[PDB]
RNA sequence: ACGGGGAAUCAGGGUUCGAUUCCGGAGAGGGAGCCUGAGAAACGGCUACCACAUCCAAGGAAGGCAGCAGGCGCGCAAAUUACCCACUCCCGACCCGGGGAGGUAGUGACGAAAAAUAACAAUACAGGACUCUUUCGAGGCCCUGUAAUUGGAAUGAGUCCACUUUAAAUCCUUUAACGAGGAUCCAUUGGAGGGCAAGUCUGGUGCCAGCAGCCGCGGUAAUUCCAGCUCCAAUAGCGUAUAUUAAAGUUGCUGCAGUUAAAAAGCUCGUAGUUGGAUCU
């Protein structure tokens, strides 16, 4: 049973805050090292340029060959495998361009067709995917 | 309506002692210099590097 | 491998302009349309499978 | 630092299931009832009813002989007998928790000139607050969602300067008599 | 990790944030040492060292924006070298001078408040309720739609005198004149298998291209892709990424569990810690 008394209070919370370190959620957030491995280094959004263009096989129980990008940020020098949503947008980066990186929402895991991508792509030279897919804006140079 | 503020001075003496400096200007009873602040800003700073005689050559 | 097909599906579509059509309404006189069309009339219905884009 | 102030409410809620058919027919049938805009519109009023009832319900925890409840207590059941929501015969605050939206809704400045038989439609209303055509006893009330007083109703009219109180027309009525 | 006042979230309990306008602290590139003064270890004061870096006739001399502007760099991430001492106050010998303190404009979909994008009437029908009628049908009694049908009524957005505003302006308010019939003064962001509101529509593609937070969809009728039409959710907003809170009685003090689902030390002793029978009007 749990120790119920009135002198009792440090044995509860030096207790609890042995058994918080049990959860999953709250060692990932606070021991930081998640936070030390990430590569936006808890940044919502980053900055890349393309090294190539890296066609992503799909996850066993259907398939495709799911368009992604190789690219490598610019604030710390990690490399990524980025992933172009929609179709024919693969087509609208060159390499060496501006990529406006984000994440996919998993928050670290993948989503469940792809094998370890974590990360979409929003902006290719300061101008928007979406701009570019509905034609709203072009691709400048 | 319209409502507003209004003072009825004594004499005219007076109100060019008692009122703020730009309400006499909207009556055409006075008149500022047309120097904005940078002009003698400038000036001020030019003048504090020259000693006691020329510091009035400065302009 | 092969990353030859990429807007395939995009523009293998044929390219239907969109109809010219009417201005929809806006502010509280497109909510004064849904209140009258689904609240005030009534159609006569017995096993409520008339859905509100029901194409049959 | 400057001189300004940064106090600001937020007067709705986002309710916490998004889509359900019993709630969205609810607030769909006193949009149309009352000619609102939007459902932030009845997303406001429930959200000060919020607040009316929930400072009710701490009353009602406390000692009937309390003087906190005594004066506090019959400051709400005053403010709400006020704008014509409440009753003389029932002023007590056991009554605050048997209000529902509609009991406000019926005092917004939009119904009650379609009450009174000023506008023709209750959309017709909220044209004519805005059209600016309303005044409350001195003053063009420019707002639909303006609570009126029990004493600020028998006297609301049509804002002299109107050409439906004292009849200098509008544009149109000036351009037609430019041809003929 | 500057600390509080506080903030978000909450049934109750709680969890998380507080660089940031109020109070206290600290530092003016990093250290250190000083002169003056009532008050400084002052940096819009000095002296050195370290690191940067400016001018030059090469001998020398001059620095310190984490002040207001503005620039470079950095980044996912942040504004004008504007005007004024008129307000609020401060300082000085001082009713009089000065103050990038501060105020006023500009940039400003951080965020918050109000709030347009239509309203009414008559006909064309379709309706469908109340009435008469065995039904038929009739109704002047209502309501709804489709009317690129008619109809003049009311308007702001906008252009713009003037007044007001103000230090001078601007904005708002106030008022002349002009300014509304639908491809214009044209509302967009997401979606339509389920969760989760709303198509078993049409056309294309045919494990491809793609969608999909999850389950799944896609191999010739694809309700899930790419398009058209439709309709639905919010609405001047609405998607997405990330941190966080509730959901989480999946951290459990309230309030969790430990036979077989993850889980009780092999066994006892034992200091600290926790808890301790009556009984004293």
């Amino acid at each position: 049973g749990k120790c119920r008394g009135l002198r009792t209070a440090r044995k509860l919370r030096s207790h609890r805050r042995d058994q918080k370190w049990h959860d999953k959620q709250y060692k990932k957030a606070h021991l930081g090292t998640a936070l030390k491995a990430n590569p936006f280094g808890g940044a919502s959004h980053a900055k890349g340029i393309v090294l190539e263009k890296v066609g992503v096989e799909a996850k066993q129980p259907n398939s495709a060959i799911r368009k992604c990008v190789r690219v490598q940020l610019i604030k710390n020098g990690k490399k990524i495998t980025a992933f172009v949503p929609n179709d024919g947008c693969l087509n609208f980066i060159e390499e060496n361009d501006e990529v406006l990186v984000a994440g996919f929402g998993r928050k670290g895991h993948a989503v469940g067709d792809i094998p370890g991508v974590r990360f979409k792509v929003v902006k290719v030279a300061n101008v928007s995917l979406l701009a570019l897919y509905k034609g709203k804006k072009e691709r400048p140079r | 309506k319209t409502t507003g503020f209004g003072m009825i001075y004594d004499s005219l003496d007076y109100a060019k002692k008692n009122e703020p400096k730009h309400r006499l200007a909207r009556h055409g009873l006075y008149e500022k210099k047309k120097t904005s602040r940078k002009q003698r800003k400038e000036r001020k700073n030019r003048m504090k590097k020259v000693r006691g005689t020329a510091k009035a050559n400065v302009g | 491998g092969s990353l030859a097909r990429a807007g395939k599906v995009r523009g293998q579509t044929p390219k239907v302009a969109k109809q010219e059509k009417k201005k929809k309404k806006t502010g509280r006189a497109k909510r004064r349309m849904q209140y009258n069309r689904r609240f005030v009339n009534v159609v006569p219905t017995f096993g409520k499978k008339k859905g509100p884009n029901a194409n049959s | 630092p400057v001189a300004r102030s940064w106090v600001c409410r937020k007067t709705y809620v986002t309710p916490r299931r998004p889509f359900e058919k019993s709630r969205l027919d609810q607030e769909l049938k006193l949009i149309g009832e009352y000619g609102l805009r939007n459902k932030r519109e009845v997303w406001r009023v429930k959200f000060t009813l919020a607040k009316i009832r929930k400072a009710a319900r701490e009353l009602l925890t406390l000692d009937e002989k309390d003087p906190r409840r005594l004066f506090e207590g019959n400051a709400l059941l005053r403010r709400l007998v006020r704008i014509g929501v409440l009753d003389e015969g029932k002023m007590k605050l056991d009554y605050i928790l048997g209000l529902k939206i509609e009991d406000f809704l019926e005092r917004r400045l939009q119904t009650q000139v379609f009450k009174l038989g000023l506008a023709k439609s209750i959309h017709h209303a909220r044209v004519l607050i805005r059209q600016r055509h309303i005044r409350v006893r001195k003053q063009v009330v420019n707002i639909p969602s303006f609570i009126v007083r029990l004493d600020s109703q028998k006297h609301i009219d049509f804002s002299l300067r109107s050409p439906y109180g004292g009849g200098r027309p509008g544009r149109v009525k000036r351009k037609n008599a430019k041809k003929g």
